[PDB]
């Protein structure tokens, strides 16, 4: 309530293959806490070719409850009768201390890089105290907890950004959470977020391997030395197949191109983030709090969240050879 | 012998086989998985000729 | 002599301590200074839970922050509730349902809760009628109003105030108090055994047999009802109350004497099947037996004398004071009665109306509303060998025979030996004039 | 306030890090985490040892191992253990559930399709929960199309 609602839409063909240049809009109705509703006004934007998703963002009445947007294709070429219609509904965050937490940028470059310091704006709207006593957030990934970071709040602004240093260990992808504490009359009540932080895939030791001659087709038979190049002392398996093999059938996909992504499966909370009161945002990035302050709902284990001789054959140099800093092998 | 059906082809597996003549399954299931290979006897009396086995296709049969 | 102290077990979050009980052993009778001390101490622990109610499945949904579950689809409308506060989610934002603005009776509460068949009082709250179901059902009464909605646990209910008295005055049923069914199956309890009644009423005449002192104390009452309701419950499913479940969910499964008897304690040992509620009128009165023979015997009659409000008969029973005094009209009095300038009656007979109470009630076992909980046929019969091993302890054997026949009782601690008209205050330490000390009669045991 | 956050699921055999954070207050207190069994009553699995001091800006965190010391047979073991905080200042617990997936599996074959009488090399890439190596026995089973 009181901040804008980021939308974000992507269209895809029949077969899960991503559509650019395409315009869409959605239409809402907002409605009042008490009761009633009001209409909001419909807004239209296409889907960018290079980004490959189509944005929008909507400022709600601070008394709205939920909001239900619809969303609808448009093309100068598309009938009415045959297009394409989803609707969609979204529940807001429930504090009885009515303060929330909400957090910006991340990932937006689009991911991210490695060594850089990155910055994100933050905002406490409808506090029952403008003044916060101090930040804390909570960087994870891989399943685990990373880092435990703490900042201080000024009055400076209504918004304040905090600075985050990235890691190593944080490679394939991770999550933040910013969580504030206040002290009520009665009992105290922490409000946080938490938003998915894709970045860029580095390994821990780069490992690069490039032939000593240098040219663009090799005679047959002729002998060339292969150089195995990393930054701590590995271990390397090599394999060199022929391109021929695929070959059969229908692409025959590729020997891995996906390991991160599937090292990304450690991840144990679902989403993006952001959950019902401080319990749910916790729990569906991963974690589980233990204060005085909120009491931690866990729905129990249940977790929908899926998706949510010769000459010659292949294949040879079938080898596993230690790699202390620069190693090279002739044959 | 609740209706249900406790029957899930998500999970991909074979129901319980019709036997030859003269019957005689071993170990009587409700589902069988695929690969798995039940074997067939004879009731009193009778002999097992010939190769004597029931093995679960990917498909149903 | 009270028992060895109880270990400590199983910490009660919900409550936030830890506590313990002692058991008692043979209770006070003649005096001694009664056994007082606290039977259960608490501590405070460190809370393992939530205190929250915990259920197997639900895969129909939709789970409230209770856990209730609430089986069917109840999400938003009309009520909202599913515990305290409506615990939201259901509502919102999506109106409506069960329009028309329908009035809920004004005491739900006392048809639901529980009763305690030993102390005789309506210990805690156990069905807890406020759960609509999702049905609206409502029933319109004479004066009232308007209709009035009816909740989904209460099979039937319907006003039933006809015929102004006639009934309460075919009342007041004359009885001298003095020295199926059957009476013997009514002592190992466990519900109706037609339970309607069969004898009554709620015992606050621990006073009136101590009141029995010094003085022969023959006792008379007269009684009106005035049933403003008459209801009954479903008896094949219902939906409990969050603070009883609450209870009721965290309990060990493994069979404790001392943690399952305080469930009887705080719940109570039955819970009401049909039954009525409104209010009574109960007075009992106190004479001496030395002046029935001076001032005339008068059997049948003189209990016609009990009526007056609103010289034989003329001025007695409780004198005013000097236009009686001859007559005597001695001596104490107690108020027996139960619910709720000019006309003092009606002032409270209106007050009834507004705070009614339970008046004829018929009771089923509270062990048969632990039906569909987590572990429930284990808790079921874990209840059934409590209550066996809780009925014990209040049953009289160890209050040890009372002279001149008189019959032990049991109230709390002590047993306060209740002795037969002709006998010479309590204790049984004296006779009366009418020299018979013979009978003695006998029991177990 | 003393939030401490921890992993909604433990993983067996794995370093799972529990933090904690503190209001503060003029005087320094010591913390004490830990992860006893169901039977609390009686064991302790392993235990963390934490210090607090303004240097540490009262936040901090220590790992925590759970190893293969569970019961034998009665497959699953466990399934849950609890959660334990010792402070000066506050004291509490929490139950959590244990999960035996741990670390990553890479089979990798030489060649994508192979023809009839011919060898198939196979080599597997063994991981850690922190990704590290881990050095351990593994078993390989080959399935036929049928
Ligand atoms: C009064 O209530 C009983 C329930 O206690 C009910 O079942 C019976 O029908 C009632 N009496 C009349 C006259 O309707
Ligand atoms: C014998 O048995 C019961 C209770 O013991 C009653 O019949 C009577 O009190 C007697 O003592
Ligand atoms: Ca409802």
């Amino acid at each position: 309530p009181g901040i804008p609602y980021p939308i974000k839409v992507q269209v895809k063909d029949s077969l899960d293959q991503l559509v650019g240049g395409v315009p869409v809009t959605l239409n809402a109705q907002t409605i009042d806490v008490n009761q009633e509703t009001s209409d909001l006004d419909p807004s239209k934007s296409v889907t960018r070719v290079d980004d490959g998703v189509a944005s929008f963002v909507l400022n709600l009445p601070s008394g709205v409850t939920v909001l239900e947007f619809n969303v609808k294709t448009d093309a100068p070429d598309l009938p009415e009768e045959n297009q394409a219609r989803e609707g969609y509904r979204a529940i807001a965050y429930s504090s009885l201390s009515q303060s929330y937490l909400y957090i910006d940028w991340t990932d937006n470059h689009k991911a991210l890089l490695v060594g850089e310091h990155l910055n994100i704006i933050v905002t406490p709207k409808s506090p029952y105290i403008d003044k916060i006593t101090h930040y804390n957030y909570l960087i994870l990934s891989k399943g685990k907890i990373i880092h435990f970071g703490t900042r201080e709040k000024f009055s400076d602004a209504s918004y304040q950004s905090i600075n985050i240093p990235v890691t190593q260990n944080m490679v394939p992808s991770s999550r933040l959470l910013v969580y504030y504490i206040v002290t009520g009359e009665q009992t105290a009540e922490l409000v946080s977020d938490s938003v998915w932080l894709n970045i860029e895939e580095k390994c821990g030791n780069q490992l690069q391997v490039h032939l000593s001659p240098d040219a663009d087709a090799y005679s047959p038979g002729q002998t060339v030395s292969l150089n195995m190049a990393t930054g701590m002392d590995s271990w390397v398996a090599l394999a060199a197949v022929d391109s021929a093999v695929y070959g059969v059938q229908r692409g025959a996909k590729k020997p891995l191109e996906r390991v991160f992504q599937f090292l990304e499966k450690s991840d144990l909370g679902c989403g993006a983030g952001g959950g019902l009161n401080n319990a749910n945002v916790f729990h569906l990035a991963g974690l589980t709090f233990l204060t005085n302050a909120n009491a931690d709902d866990s729905q129990e284990n249940d977790e929908p969240c899926k998706e949510i001789r010769s000459y010659f054959p292949e294949s040879w140099l079938w080898e596993v050879h230690l790699v202390p800093r620069r190693k090279q092998l002739q044959f | 012998k609740e209706v249900d059906l406790p029957e899930i082809e998500a999970d991909s597996g074979c129901p319980q086989p019709v036997p030859p003549e003269n019957g005689f399954i071993r170990n009587e299931k409700q589902l069988y998985l695929v690969g798995e290979d039940v074997e067939i006897s004879c009731l009193t009396g009778f002999e097992t000729v010939g190769y004597q086995y029931f093995r679960c296709l990917p498909d149903g049969t | 002599l009270l028992g060895d102290f109880g270990p400590w077990s199983d910490c009660d979050p919900c409550i936030e301590k830890q506590s313990k009980v002692r058991s008692v052993l043979r209770p006070s009778q003649f005096g001694g200074q009664p056994c007082t001390a606290p039977l259960v101490a608490f501590q405070p622990c460190i809370p393992s839970k939530l205190c929250k109610i915990e259920e197997a499945d639900c895969k129909n949904k939709f789970r409230c922050d209770s856990g209730r579950c609430i089986a069917r689809k109840l999400e938003c409308n009309g009520e909202n509730d599913c515990g305290d506060n409506s615990d939201e989610r259901d509502c919102g934002r999506t109106k409506a349902v069960c329009t028309r603005k329908y009035n809920p009776i004004p005491s739900v509460q006392l048809m639901g809760n529980g009763f305690h068949f030993l102390a005789g009082e309506p210990r805690g709250e156990v069905l807890d009628n406020s759960f609509t179901g999702g049905i609206c059902k409502t029933v319109k009464s004479s004066r009232t109003s308007n209709p009035y909605r009816v909740p989904a646990n209460l099979e039937n209910v319907g006003f039933e105030v006809q015929t102004a008295e006639d009934d309460l005055k075919t009342d007041f049923y004359k009885d001298l108090t003095s020295l199926q069914g059957g009476s013997s199956f009514s002592v190992p309890i466990f519900y109706s055994s037609k339970r309607s009644e069969n004898i009554n009423h709620n015992s606050a005449f621990k006073q009136a047999i101590q009141a029995s002192h010094k003085k022969d104390s023959s006792f008379i009452r007269i009684h009106k009802v005035m049933k403003v309701l008459n209801f009954t419950t479903k008896a094949k499913d219902l939906h409990l109350s969050d603070v009883f479940l609450k209870a009721l969910n965290h309990l060990p499964l493994e069979y404790n004497s001392a943690l399952y008897s305080r469930i009887f304690d705080d719940f109570g040992t039955h819970y009401f099947t049909s039954g009525s509620l409104g209010g009574v009128y109960d007075l009992l009165y106190q004479f001496s037996s030395e002046e029935l023979k001076n001032s005339g015997l008068t059997e049948e009659e003189a209990k016609h004398c009990v009526r007056i409000e609103t010289h034989r008969c003329t001025t007695n029973k409780l004198s005013e004071k000097h236009e009686g005094s001859f007559i005597q009209g001695a001596e104490k009095s107690i108020s027996l009665i139960r619910g709720g300038e000019e006309k003092t009656f009606s002032e409270w007979l209106e007050s009834v109306k507004e705070n009614p109470a339970v008046i004829d009630f018929e009771l089923a076992p509270i062990v048969d509303l632990v039906r569909n909980i987590p572990c429930a046929v284990t808790k079921r019969n874990n209840l059934r060998k409590a209550l066996q091993e809780y009925a014990a302890k209040f049953d009289p054997c160890q209050c040890a025979p009372c002279p001149n026949n008189g019959r032990p009782t049991l109230s709390g601690t002590e047993c306060l030996c209740v002795c037969q008209s002709g006998t010479y205050g309590e204790n049984c330490e004296k006779q009366s004039p009418d020299y018979k000390s013979n009978a003695v009669d006998g029991q177990w045991g | 306030t003393y939030v401490i956050s921890a992993p909604k699921i433990f993983r067996v055999g794995a370093s799972e890090n529990i933090v904690i954070q503190v209001y503060g207050y003029t005087e320094a207190f010591d913390a004490t985490i830990s992860i006893k069994s169901y039977p609390d009553k009686k064991f302790s699995y392993s235990s963390g040892h934490v210090h607090l001091s303004s240097e540490n800006k009262f936040q901090n965190s220590a790992i925590l191992t759970i190893q293969p010391k569970q019961l034998p047979g009665g497959q699953n073991p466990v399934s849950y253990v609890y959660l334990e905080v010792v402070s000066k200042h506050f004291s509490k617990s929490k139950r959590m559930p244990i999960t035996y997936d741990n670390g990553f599996l890479f089979i990798h074959t030489d060649k994508p399709v192979y023809t009839p009488d011919q060898s198939v090399k196979v080599r597997v890439y063994s991981l850690n929960d922190d990704l590290k190596p881990a050095k351990r026995e593994t078993v390989l089973t080959f399935i036929d199309p049928e």
